[PDB]
């Protein structure tokens, strides 16, 4: 055996036919805050299985033009039961995740996608003298997509593909935590990531931490009669989340 | 005793609990733990009740049948072949195993009632009711007053009105090594007569009647006949009957539905 | 007084129940016992004795002592059958009236091994061969003697000892048959036939007749008391 | 010949006494207490063991 | 390894590619009868490498319409052979049996099969006030089918499947042994039947004692030019015969 | 018996990707489910069925 | 269906939409239509109360 | 399994004898010999003690 | 077996000593010696046939 796999957190249990092996951050595995690093004075929640299972965001389906997609992290979490409501209640917050990118397809297809988990992903805006807007970087639990041409837009993201959105080439993109989707012999990939961030919390409405990035380097094909609709779905997983600084809810 | 639930974490494994193969004919062994971040419970369960003995070991109504006190002789005297499947109740249940094996405790309860041809000066004497079993080839009775009443040899219960219901143990009387709920045969080796289970039926007959002679008016007692299934050992279980059934000596059948219906996979609301 | 509470079968009268009692007559001294001989402690010591069967019992030959006489002569054919009855010694009437039958008929269930002897009463100098048959169900009853023959079989031939033992094994899928006749419960059939035959010299009798016995072997059991249906009554004797 | 046993009591917080009165074991009470119990038959009857977190089909 | 599978009874072996396990009567192996559960007492024959070996009966052909079909032994068996030769002749017999069900599709058919033996399988008429006939209720070696709608006939085994003939949910003849042909996965199924009967062994012909059932719970489908012709061919092996009381042979 | 006091829940699914499938394979199947209790379960207080009437005894 | 080995049988299919449900059903073992006739359900018809955790497997 | 108790006899001036019959616990008689008594929860739940002759409010 | 990987089938091989005909039907040839191959990853299959002569040798 060995290319199966099985992965449960709280009430959620993940299971694969077909993966790879499971690429872990930087090596490091994701851990709550020591004694010794720590800053914040107050005694954190950590909830436990109410917050760290798998949440399942909204599938998007691949298309044979379809340049990438992205989502960002935290943010695409800050509507997801108990992760969520403890975001808004603390100034302060910090997790880890194990990130499970899916697609089946069928053997007669193919494609293969680059997942990454890009940390601090800031991004470019369309018009050089201008910052992109918050809806333009991040949609929440809907993925924002890339485009095989310059965008363009007064206030958006300047999302072709090539730059991926950072100003550096997109085949470049592999010094970060990622793994691949060939069809061809994966269906899924499994990344986890330890919190990486030069302060040991943060806000979690103010910073975003990581960006997943999916990009087909080699696009969906197949013959006709083939099915022509195969979702990629994102379930992930918050890690070792840990809270403080509870007062009032919301942003501002 | 029932198994305690083990807390279970987090993992990341390549054992895959959850997938199976349930072509192999094989039905999973997996529980809560291996799915879940499960607590540890003890759990005090017991499956007492579920016990073969205690499923069957309660009094059933197998039969009940009435004779009376004059009026001449078809009406004077009842008998009863025995056999388990003239109920749906019991018979549904012993049915739930191909072969078993058990004794038996038989209850009567017996009840008198007043005819409407009168008279005056009604006032009769306590009524004495006599059960006997006549093993198969035994002389059987003719009429209320047949010698056969005699009884020498078969047993007999002889139980008066108003004195708690007569009671007893009978073996497993059986000539194979278990009693046969299902027989998927025939009594002949050409398959002409019969076939299916009342092939192997051939348990006996009861007879019963009143003792005291008829008085002036008529009274007629029913006889209500109690299965209790004891020391029971049963093998081979099978589905449930579905169909209701249709015959007491076959296993014959209307074709009927699988469940009741609802309006989509998709409707939580219970039928 | 001590709490007690009454259970369903209180105060019936069932007749096999086994209670003490008490005497009519305190301390009767009993008369001395003896020492009779042939004292009897189970029936099956009795169904263990050879009873003359009355395999003859044809028509009007019932009520002579000729239901007791198996013919047997010197023939001009070849594996003729001498008789057949079917083992069904409770029912058939062949079986069920000698003392094996009998005791059967006290009862519903039986099981085990029957032997039927054979006695010849030629005459010292007659001879012949017979082949004595027993055959389970299933099939048929043998119609020939090449079809007995592939049964269960002993080939008797007269000589100085008149007698012969056919022993009929218990083969049968139950463990207990019943005594009352049950197409389930078959018990096959046991035939005779010449195997060669009859031969005598000039001036000695051609006919000849053979007795046949019957009782128990030794894993023969009955179970099951009922009451017999060979004794009637229409009111008390006087 | 009384035989002492255990009464169902019930499980997070007793004995009894039988003396058989009759000649034949028919006569006896029920065996409400035999709590034996295998699945096995049923629920594993595969030849091949099969275990739980392993691929059942190699 | 361990999917292959190779069974050898007398001179004859049976190869399968792709199969589940074997699954065994109720965990019980067949074995010759006890002297201490013996109540027959001639001395058997017990013929073995003659009459326990692989007996190939007729093959069906599924079609995406087959309600199922049914065999009951030893009746199916009664011609085969030493073994049928062997049932004649004697009044009592017992036997285990090794039974393979075979069907092999392609990857791109589907369905799935139920194959068990249901232990003394009575049978119900058509008609309520009469008792099926002989040939209703088995033709040998050639399966009996079920149907999808009531049967109607005056002497007619009450055949539609969903009482699988019985007067009991289809669904549950689970308890029984079995195995399942998904042809997604298997191609075969082999079940161990140990002798099950409330005596120690009887008569072959006046009773059946198990019944194989083969029904479809998910219908054999396919594309058009995939072919149509899927044979389910059943082969069958007794195993540790023993008969006892011979005598002259038949029926009767 | 079904008391609102005792409701157990909602047993659901959903597709979590899709059934692709190549050309010239059905796109259009089948699943089955089946049930058992695992080892923690037990019943209590026995009772008749409601599954099984009859208007006298059969014959 | 209820009279048809479809009954039996649960719809699968590609589809051109996302995260479609495939069924549903309470869990009420004892009296919903769905689970009340298997084996479990029907043993669960022989009593009052009952206690445990279920396994259901989709092949 | 005969247990000997002893009955409510009185004060300023003996034993029974009991078996059980059932296999139930709740065939039993009663439990009329406990004489278990803890006011404390219902009297004085306060957390801080409460002396008698202490001025119970310092 | 030179197939395809796609195609599949079971073949029943069978050797049947003299005394009685040839086998002219599966049921016939059934009952002698026979395998039960069954295509699959192994393409290969064995028929192996036993000596069962009455002499020691056969002539060529
Ligand atoms: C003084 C009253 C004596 C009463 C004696 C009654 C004896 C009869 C006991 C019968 C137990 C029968 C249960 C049914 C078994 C059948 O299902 C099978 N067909 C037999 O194999
Ligand atoms: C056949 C009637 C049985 C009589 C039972 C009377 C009560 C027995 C007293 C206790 C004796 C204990 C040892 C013996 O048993
Ligand atoms: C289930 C009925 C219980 C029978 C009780 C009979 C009286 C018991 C005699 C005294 C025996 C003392 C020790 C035991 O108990």
């Amino acid at each position: 055996s060995d290319r199966v796999r099985s992965i449960t957190l709280g009430n959620s249990t993940i299971t694969t036919q077909e993966c790879a092996n499971v690429v872990v951050g930087y090596g490091v595995w994701p851990t709550y805050l020591k004694d010794e690093e720590a800053t914040a004075e107050d005694q954190p929640t950590q909830p436990d299985v109410a917050t760290c299972r798998f949440y399942t965001l909204e599938s998007v389906m691949w298309q044979q033009s379809s340049p990438g997609w992205w989502w960002k992290f935290p943010d695409a979490l800050s509507n997801m039961g108990l992760f969520g409501q403890n975001m808004q209640y603390h100034y302060l917050g910090r997790a880890g995740y194990t990130i499970h990118v899916q697609c089946n397809a069928s053997k007669f297809h193919q494609g293969c996608l680059l997942v990454v988990c890009v940390p601090e992903a800031e991004m470019g805006c369309a018009t050089l003298a201008n910052k992109p807007d918050p809806k333009s970087l991040s949609k929440g639990e809907i993925a924002n997509m890339f485009e095989s041409q310059n965008s363009t837009g007064e206030t958006a993201v300047q999302a072709n593909v090539i730059n991926a959105g950072m100003g550096v080439g997109v085949g470049n993109l592999t010094i970060f935590p990622h793994q691949w989707i060939n069809l061809r012999t994966n269906n899924s990939a499994t990344i986890v990531m330890p919190y990486i961030n030069s302060v040991p919390m943060d806000n979690m409405f103010r910073h975003n931490n990581f960006t997943l990035m999916v990009i087909p380097f080699a696009p969906l094909s197949y013959s006709t009669g083939a099915t022509t609709y195969v979702p990629i779905t994102v379930t992930v997983a918050p890690m070792c989340a840990e809270y403080n600084g509870l007062r009032l809810a919301g942003k501002q | 005793r029932v198994a305690d639930t083990i807390g279970s974490g987090p993992v990341n494994s390549e054992s895959i609990p959850a997938l199976t193969a349930a072509e192999t004919g094989h039905t999973s062994q997996v529980v809560p733990s291996d799915t879940m971040q499960t607590r540890h419970v003890k759990n005090y369960h017991s499956r007492s009740e579920s016990t073969v003995e205690n499923f069957l070991c309660r009094s059933a109504c197998v039969f009940y049948t009435t004779y009376e006190n004059h009026d001449s002789d078809g009406d004077n005297f009842a008998y009863w072949v025995i056999n388990t499947r003239q109920v749906a109740q019991l018979r549904r249940k012993l049915e739930m195993f191909t072969y078993a094996r058990f004794d038996l405790e038989l209850t009567f309860v017996i009840t008198s009632t007043q005819e409407q041809p009168t008279v005056r000066g009604q006032d009769a004497p306590v009524l004495t009711h006599q059960i006997m079993y006549v093993p198969p080839g035994g002389p059987v009775p003719t009429k209320v007053n047949s010698y056969s009443w005699q009884t020498s040899t078969n047993p007999s219960v002889f139980w008066t009105e108003g004195s708690a219901p007569p009671r007893m143990s009978v073996p497993f009387i059986g000539i194979g090594n278990a009693y046969s709920m299902f027989y998927d045969g025939w009594a002949r080796f050409d398959k002409q007569g019969t076939y299916g289970i009342s092939t192997l039926n051939n348990m006996g007959t009861l007879y019963m009647r009143h003792v005291n002679d008829g008085g002036p008016g008529p009274i007629v007692s029913t006889v209500r006949i109690y299965f209790k299934p004891k020391h029971v050992k049963t093998w081979v279980p099978r589905p449930p009957r579905l169909c209701q059934y249709q015959k007491a000596g076959n296993v014959n059948f209307e074709p009927t539905g699988v469940t009741e219906g609802r309006t989509d996979i998709t409707t939580m609301k219970t039928t | 007084g001590l709490p007690t509470l009454s259970t369903p079968g209180s105060n019936q009268f069932l007749t096999s129940d086994d209670f003490q009692s008490p005497s009519a007559m305190p301390q009767f001294d009993v008369t001395p016992e003896m020492d009779i001989p042939g004292q009897v402690n189970n029936l099956m010591e009795i169904a263990e004795v050879d009873s003359v069967v009355p395999v003859n019992n044809t028509e009007g030959k019932v009520m002579s002592i000729e239901a007791y006489q198996i013919p047997v002569q010197s023939n001009p054919t070849n594996g003729s059958q001498v008789f057949g009855f079917p083992l069904t010694p409770g029912a058939n009437s062949v079986l069920n009236r000698t003392l094996l039958g009998e005791i059967l008929n006290y009862y519903a269930h039986w099981s085990g091994s029957i032997k039927l002897t054979f006695m010849f009463c030629g005459s010292a100098m007659a001879t012949g061969k017979f082949l004595l048959a027993y055959s389970p169900p299933g099939a048929g009853a043998p119609t020939t003697r090449k079809e007995a023959m592939l049964g269960t079989h002993v080939i008797w031939d007269v000589g100085l000892q008149s007698s012969c033992v056919l022993c009929i094994p218990w083969i049968s899928q139950t463990h207990y048959r019943y005594v009352v006749m049950d197409e389930y419960t078959a018990g096959g059939y046991i035939t005779c036939w010449y195997q060669t035959n009859i031969v005598v010299p000039a001036d000695a009798q051609s006919d000849c007749k053979i007795l046949c016995f019957v009782s128990a072997c030794n894993d023969f059991s009955v179970r099951m008391l009922k009451d017999t249906p060979f004794i009637k009554q229409d009111n008390f004797f006087q | 010949g009384a035989q002492v046993s255990t009464q169902k009591t019930g499980a997070h917080e007793i004995h009894y006494t039988n003396i058989n009165y009759y000649k034949d074991a028919a006569s006896n009470s029920a065996n409400r207490q035999d709590f034996t119990q295998d699945p096995g038959k049923f629920t594993e009857p595969v030849k091949d063991i099969m275990v739980k977190s392993m691929p059942a089909l190699n």
